[PDB]
DNA sequence: AGACTTGTACTGGAACTCACGTGAACGAATGTTT
DNA sequence: AAACATTCGTTCACGTGAGTTCCAGTACAAGTCTGGTC
């Protein structure tokens, strides 16, 4: 399934972590 | 108590508050005290723990002994407490700063975490903060927005990243902080739908069933579908029976 | 994924359905330290008494 | 009637088992489409474990 | 030998000609005691 | 006969979670000293 | 009259016991393959 992690089969991929970014 | 701190907006915008627990688990201030069968006393009695190593000849080990280690993977790695102390997270306490703006819809309920609910007030005896955290929160409320702060009670608590939404009343307004959860917090469950099931998908009478119950089983009423609603059950006037 | 109960909700005293029930946020602690012995570095069985 | 800043605790997710009592899913199903509808929560007594 | 006797010697780090679990072994043959890690008894560290 | 493989059931321990206890630390009020 | 020390109720973090779910080890029984002679 798209989005599954390549590391630990049957979980989601966690997106890294970004803080706070400002919009324009 | 009240606690004081500073909300900060950058480095030159400062506001001084004060922030109490409103709502948080409330426990027996008193214990039980374990005492003697017979004497019935608490000086008859006394607890203490022993350590012995593994080995068949079940050794001794006194308390100095034993140095704290944790696991990585299949070994144990030994790590000091005074080295853990020495390479500890170390933070400047005492922190209520606002890490960004955010839209309410992107705050959720079901995500907050923690176990306690604070209100923010401006500093008591000073006119102007009080204008300044009001200007915030009615910003904050026309615009549909909260507050993603960063909260640290003292130097040695954890540092916690949470959401202050404003909350105007009648006769007072004031800011409510509830914490947010982190990345590890995070728990990814997947759960089959319920919707596109073919075989657990109810009939109509069914479903007119179950609205019958709900409609049955209203806990309000309007009033005279003249002003608003009232409640017929509201548990938070429930005093708690445990104590009872 | 692990139910931490299995209940049973109950509409009346005879209508009951079986429900799971599960933690989507946990609070994250650090893995608990383990006593170790500071000569051989080999772990340390503890046990607690009252007399 | 449920109000944002009355926070106590964690919340959790219930889910039904079907694998001690069956129907229960027909019923869960149910509920969740009419509450959904009538934007209604249930109100109910909760006791994790005995005593 | 007894050359060494009742000493707590507490070696983390050894040179790439005397790995430690070698140095540990050279140090016992004469009658040392061998702490994993350091301590308020420890005489030195290595 | 005998030995291994497969299927069913049971029991104990690991891991996870919550409740309860203990320890240390602290701002504000009060008492004491100068 | 003013400054400093002590005490008190509060707060947080960390540690330990009991309940629940999941999986590995164990036991037993049946099935399958084999051996030998008359």
């Amino acid at each position: 399934c798209p989005g599954e992690s390549l590391i630990n089969p049957g979980f989601k991929s966690k997106k890294p972590a970004g803080g706070v970014d400002f919009d324009e | 108590i009240h606690w004081p701190c500073r909300l900060t907006i950058g480095s030159n915008l400062s506001i001084r508050i004060a922030a109490y627990k409103s709502i948080l688990q409330e426990r027996v201030k008193k214990t039980w005290t374990v005492v003697d069968a017979k004497t019935l006393k608490k000086e008859d009695i006394q607890k203490e723990t022993v350590y012995c190593l593994n080995d068949d000849d079940e050794t001794e080990v006194l308390k100095e002994d034993i140095i704290q280690g944790f696991r990585y993977g299949s070994d144990i790695v030994p790590f000091s407490k005074v080295d853990e102390e020495q390479m500890k997270y170390k933070s400047e306490g005492k922190c209520f700063s606002v890490l960004g703006f955010c839209k309410s819809s992107q705050v959720q309920r079901r995500f907050f975490m923690g176990n306690q609910v604070l209100k923010v007030f401006a500093a008591r005896d000073d006119e102007a903060a009080a204008v300044a955290l009001s200007s915030l929160i009615h910003a904050l409320d026309d615009l549909d927005m909260v507050a993603i702060v960063r909260y640290a009670y003292d130097k040695r608590a954890n540092p916690q990243v949470g959401v202050a939404f404003p909350h105007i009343k009648h006769n007072y307004e004031c800011l409510v902080y509830v914490q947010l959860p982190f990345m590890e917090d995070l728990r990814q469950y997947m759960f089959s739908s319920l919707k596109n099931s073919k075989k657990y998908a109810p009939t109509e009478a069914q479903l007119n069933a179950v609205d019958a119950l709900i409609d049955s089983m209203s806990l309000a009423k309007k009033d005279e579908k003249t002003d608003t609603l009232e409640d017929l059950f509201p548990t938070t006037k429930i005093p708690n029976p445990r104590f009872q | 994924k692990r139910a931490l109960s299995r209940l049973k909700l109950k509409l009346n005293k005879d209508i009951v359905i079986s429900v799971g029930i599960y933690n989507l946020v946990q609070k994250a602690l650090k893995p608990p330290p383990i006593k170790l012995y500071r000569e051989t570095n080999e772990p340390v069985k503890t046990k607690t008494r009252t007399f | 009637l449920l109000k944002k800043h009355h926070y106590l605790r964690p919340s959790l997710f219930v889910y039904p088992e079907e694998s001690l009592v069956i129907g229960s899913s027909t019923l869960f199903s149910a509920l969740l489409i009419k509450c959904l509808e009538k934007e209604v929560a249930a109100l109910c007594r909760y006791t994790p474990r005995r005593n | 030998s007894n050359i060494f006797e009742d000493v707590e010697f507490c070696v983390m780090s050894g040179t790439d000609s005397q790995p430690k679990p070698d140095l540990e072994n050279r140090i016992a043959e004469f009658g040392g005691y061998i702490v994993q890690n350091p301590g308020p008894d420890t005489y030195c560290v290595i």
